[PDB]
């Protein structure tokens, strides 16, 4: 990992974007196994649980720009996002900030 | 009468329950023998959870499900077990030990994963 | 404090369900339950309509419970109409059945205004003779009737639906079970003369169906105590904030049980120990009574067990872990366990621990097993029913004939497990890593 | 709810959790109550001293484990019922029955309201708590059998002046979670640590050990003295069987009984005030648990044969004579066990001396074989095993001074 960090920047320094890009590399082979070598929606809940959390800080404003949900809490953020605007529970009001349900 | 209750009957159970579900038929499609463990369906579940264990978002769940919450309380390995016996789902055979016991499937498969993927 | 003492008495009696006919608590999502039961009541009780249906839910699914409040509706204007037949599967038997039936019709007769006189064969003679101005209502209840649907022979289904459709006595059979397919377990000629009336009972499906049903346990609707209208306030300022605790305990309950009676264990003991209206107010703010309760619950497991033993039930199931890891079939006996813990007592000396004699191991090993840690190899243990049990008495294993020290046994925690419950302080940390 | 709660020491949770559900009201007071619990952990002690201080509450106590199988156990219910219910209101007149008649799950229930009916001359509703010291420490248990006992309150009549309350103690865990779906309020009791269970012992055994005979005796041959001393006794004895007994009261209570006449005619008139001079002239009874307190040749030679018939293959016995030590031995046949014996025997044919020591080695449970009750010798398809650990027949070969250890090596 040390290497495949600094081939990555090769930058005087290594930022760490470039140690990030090296533990993809190599969780990609060393994964989805464990104890024995050789979906996610309903199983794995994860959808379910993030309607629930995402929604918990709208809710706590009101009693948000985009970059704020993610310090205060990104490819799941964006897609719970549009699930509650098909529910009619959040306005996006641009990419800028968004508003919640009146 | 032509309905069946079975599988509305899982699209409605908590999240133990249905994780033990879940859990049983993703270990069919590992070795298919119609035959999995006690012990095998308890690591299967971990498993499941240490998946996404550095991401705020699955943490919250680990929290509930082996301290409830708690500080005092320590880190577990029944409730829902019992519960699909009685209903004519799930089958146990009769043994002393909870590792070793052969957990078998009395419903059809066809119909338990489509239950799942409600959720 | 008078005043909190009718207070309290009253949040307990809602919670149990001692409530009068004229006061029960009727949740939300059990109302369009209770409305098909009262229907076939109200039609073979009054109209003298003789109908079947036996109830399909879950343990612990208000089966029984809105049984008895129909049975004591009808008692409060309808009382000389009809009689109460209750029957259980469990305790009543095959021959049992029989005579457990003119037992309660001749109780239930002279109260209104022999039968069960005889032998058996008696017994079942009368009984068709009696079954198969108006007439009364024979209602019928049955618990438990998957005991009694056996692929062998199914007498008593067969006789009680018998008089539904060719006896003129109204006959109301509420059979309760918990098998979701009731229908396959009848035989051919059982399931014809039955109405195929399978009403499924309703589980909870959103979260503000559990919320209304906690709520409508702990509001008193009667002015009985001048802290009423003080405690429905608090009740409703916690339950209207899903911030709150009570709150956070209905949700965490809701995707682990999900189940009422379940989460009313540790709301009777939470309002009983209050003292005073201070006390009982705090208690359902912060709720920390009921993190007490949650510790209790999962305090004699498997977690819990391994925090009340010493330095050597520890070492001893450590060593007999690794055996069991790297063998095949995970057998070992108490001479393959001394073997690993003696070679670890000589390995931390080397880099001072009491090395106990194989005298002394012999009553730390039969204390694990009587503690569930060491399972007997391929041993059923506790039968099913009866039967298995007293067949398995008299029948001597091989497992007592042999000695304590040549016993196959089997670990109830693999190491990995152990892992996870250990802390970092403990010396014996090192061991469990293989 | 109008109850005393006791101070139980370290129990102030289970103490207060037993006040919250017995109680004199029915309205308020559960069908089923479980009290989990492992042993040494104090059910039977916050449970006397629960009904003690409360006189208003009527219990009935009952001592499964002395009816073996469950067929007493019905008729031990409605024997101690209607004797309670008879010395409580003795200006009733009610009807004695025959407990022997229960011999059906059935029958309880008949036999039970034909008791509560003569007793509905009271005014407000008096319980009836049966408490089952022990329910899973019964014989023949089942599965099914403690189904028949949660819904015994369904059939008894709603409109009856006395109420039964049913009241379990279990032991094991695995036994409770297989009824977990009913939903009934278990108390569990979990074990104690180090700090509370040598506060128990001493607040328990103080009182006997300062005033025995012994100590008495020994003052005038060589009461605030005699309390630090019993006191540093039972504290000496737990931290040296800590990890012999663990946390066991049983376990515990009988190594003090066993050596305290040992450590009271050790205490002269200088050991009285130095504790440090009395632990070093008693060192042997702390360094260990003190344990708990004729062959003949043909004899001890055939347990040498069986012993290697038993670990042994027969396809190589034509290579000796002409670790499997760990597992179960193996069962072999007549002929080959006097063939390695007659081998191995110093200088002899087979005569009736020879199966004379063999049919007495199998009276001691010696040696093993394939049935324990009417055993047929003549029979060919009996196979002989040994029964003697790898310890025992050590001692054995050493006596005789037989290399036994060579033939495995
Ligand atoms: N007569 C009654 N009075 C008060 N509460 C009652 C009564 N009958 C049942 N209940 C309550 O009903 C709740 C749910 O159990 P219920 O008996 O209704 O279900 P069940 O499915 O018939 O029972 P089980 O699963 O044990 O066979 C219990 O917690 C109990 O408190
Ligand atoms: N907290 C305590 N304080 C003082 N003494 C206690 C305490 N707990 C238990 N004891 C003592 O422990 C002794 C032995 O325990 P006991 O057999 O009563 O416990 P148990 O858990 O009910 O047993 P079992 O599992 O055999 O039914 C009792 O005589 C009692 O005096
Ligand atoms: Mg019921
Ligand atoms: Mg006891």
């Amino acid at each position: 990992m040390i290497r495949l960090a600094e081939a990555h920047a090769k930058k005087n320094v290594v930022e760490l974007e470039d140690v990030q890009e090296a533990v993809r590399l190599i969780r990609s082979a060393i994964k989805d196994y464990a104890t024995d070598p050789k979906v996610q929606t309903g199983k794995s809940v994860i959808q379910r649980k993030l309607q629930e959390d995402l929604s918990r800080e709208i809710m706590n404003v009101l009693k948000m720009s985009f970059n704020e949900l993610i310090k205060q809490i990104s490819s799941d953020i964006q897609e719970a996002l549009s699930r509650l605007q098909q529910e009619d529970k959040v306005i996006v009001l641009g990419e800028g900030v968004r508003r919640s349900v009146r | 009468t032509l309905n069946s209750h079975v599988i509305t009957f899982m699209t409605r159970l908590s999240f133990t329950a249905k994780l033990f579900i879940y859990a049983l038929l993703n270990l069919m499609k590992k070795n298919g023998s119609q035959e999995q463990e006690l012990g095998d369906i308890v690591d299967e579940i971990k498993l499941l959870i240490e998946v996404n264990g550095s991401n705020k978002f699955v943490m919250e769940i680990a929290k509930t499900l082996f301290q409830q919450g708690s500080d005092n309380i320590s880190e577990q390995l029944d409730f829902v077990l019992n519960q699909l016996l009685d209903a004519g789902i799930l089958f146990k055979q009769t043994m002393k030990n909870d590792r070793i016991c052969c957990v078998k499937l009395n419903i059809s498969v066809e119909e338990a994963k489509r239950a799942m993927n409600e959720d | 404090d008078p005043g909190f003492g009718s207070l309290q008495r009253r949040l307990l009696q809602q919670l149990y369900g001692t409530l009068p006919t004229d006061e029960k608590i009727i949740f939300t999502y059990l109302q369009d339950c209770q409305q098909e039961i009262d229907r076939i009541i109200k039609q073979s009780i009054i109209q003298k309509e003789s109908h079947s249906v036996i109830l399909v839910g879950p343990r612990q699914s208000y089966k029984t419970y809105l049984l008895d409040y129909e049975l004591s509706l009808l008692q409060q204007s309808y009382k000389e109409q009809f009689i109460t037949i209750r029957l259980n599967g469990f305790i009543h038997s095959e021959q049992t059945a029989i005579n457990g039936i003119a037992t309660q019709l001749e109780q239930q007769l002279q109260k209104i205004h022999t039968i069960s006189s005889g032998s058996l064969t008696e017994v079942f003679e009368k009984i068709l003779l009696l079954l198969d101005i108006t007439k009364i209502t024979v209602v019928f209840i049955f618990d438990e009737i998957d005991t009694f649907a056996g692929p062998v022979r199914q007498t008593l289904l067969y006789n009680l639906f018998d008089m539904v459709e060719h006896s003129r006595v109204p006959v109301c059979i509420f059979g309760c079970t918990t098998k979701l397919n009731i229908l396959e377990y009848l035989e051919k000629r059982v399931k014809s003369r039955f109405s195929q009336r399978v009403i499924y009972m309703p589980q909870i499906q959103n979260l503000d169906d559990m919320v209304d049903a906690v709520r409508n346990l702990l509001t008193v609707r009667s002015e009985i105590s001048p802290w009423v209208s003080q405690w429905n306030e608090t009740l409703e300022k916690e339950l209207s904030d899903p911030r709150s605790n009570l709150n956070r305990h209905i949700r965490m309950n809701f995707e682990t049980f999900r189940s009422l009676p379940t989460l009313k264990n540790s709301i009777i003991p939470l309002v009983a120990t209050s003292k005073n209206f201070g006390s009982l107010c705090t208690a359902i703010k912060s709720c920390s009574f009921l993190d007490i309760y949650n510790k209790n619950q999962l305090s004699n497991n498997l977690t819990g067990r391994l925090q009340s033993l010493s330095d050597l039930e520890l070492a001893i199931l450590i060593s007999a872990a690794r055996v069991a890891l790297r063998a095949k079939d995970g057998s070992f006996n108490f001479n393959l366990a001394y073997a690993e813990y003696e070679k670890m007592i000589k390995a931390i000396n080397s880099r001072t621990i009491k090395l106990w004699l194989k005298k002394d191991v012999k009553n730390v090993w039969e204390n694990l097993v009587q503690l569930d840690f060491f399972t007997e190899k391929s041993a059923v243990g506790l039968r099913d029913n009866a039967t298995a049990a007293f067949y398995a008495s008299n029948y001597q294993f091989q497992g007592t004939m042999i000695p304590f020290d040549l016993r196959s046994y089997q670990m109830q925690i693999i190491l990995q497990e152990l892992r996870r419950i250990i802390p970092k302080s403990n010396m014996y940390y090192s061991w469990t890593q293989l | 709810m109008n109850v005393t709660t006791p101070e139980v020491a370290f129990r102030e949770y289970q103490t207060n959790c037993l006040a919250s559900y017995i109680s004199a009201d029915p309205d308020i007071t559960p069908s089923n109550l479980i009290l989990q619990g492992y042993s040494g952990t104090g059910k039977t002690y916050t449970l006397k001293k629960y009904f003690n201080a409360n006189p208003n509450l009527h219990a009935v106590w009952l001592e499964p484990v002395e009816l073996v199988s469950w067929k007493p156990l019905l008729q031990a219910i409605a024997r101690t019922v209607q004797y309670k219910l008879k010395t409580l209101y003795p200006n009733i007149p009610t009807t004695d029955y025959d407990p022997l008649q229960v011999e059906e799950p059935f029958l309880l229930v008949k036999t039970l309201h034909n008791i509560f009916v003569q007793y509905e001359s009271l005014q407000e509703k008096t319980c009836l708590f049966l408490i089952l010291d022990g329910f899973d420490s019964l014989q023949d248990l089942d599965a099914a059998l403690f189904n028949k006992y949660i819904k015994l309150n369904e059939l008894l009549p709603k409109d009856s002046k006395i109420n039964i309350k049913f009241i379990y103690t279990m032991l094991e865990t695995s036994f409770l979670q297989r009824y977990s779906t009913h939903c009934i309020p278990t108390v569990m009791f979990p074990r104690y640590n180090v700090d509370e269970v040598s506060t128990i012992l001493v607040m328990s055994r103080c009182g006997e050990l300062m005033e025995d005979s012994c100590l008495r005796k020994r003052i005038i041959e060589e009461d605030d003295q005699f309390q630090n001393v019993a006191a540093n006794f039972i504290h000496l004895i737990v931290q040296a069987f800590h990890s012999y007994t663990g946390n066991d009261i049983f376990a515990l209570n009988d190594l003090i009984d066993f050596k305290w006449p040992k450590y009271v005619s050790r205490i002269t008139k200088e050991n009285i005030f130095e504790p440090l001079a009395l632990y070093k002239s008693a060192i042997k009874l702390f360094l260990s648990t003190d344990d708990n307190l004729d062959l003949s040749i043909i004899s001890k030679y055939l347990l040498i044969a069986s012993y290697i018939c038993s670990y042994l293959e027969p396809r190589y016995d034509a290579s000796i004579f002409s670790n499997p030590r760990y597992l179960q031995p193996s069962l072999f046949a007549i002929e080959r066990l006097l063939a390695i014996f007659q081998a191995i025997f110093p200088i002899m044919k087979a005569n009736i001396e020879v199966f004379q020591n063999l049919s007495e080695l199998h009276t001691l449970k010696l040696i093993a074989t394939t049935m324990n009750k009417n055993i047929d010798y003549l029979s060919p398809k009996v196979r002989w095993k040994v029964n003697v650990p790898w310890e025992i027949i050590k001692e054995i070969s050493e006596s005789v001074h037989f290399n036994i250890s060579d033939y495995f090596s």
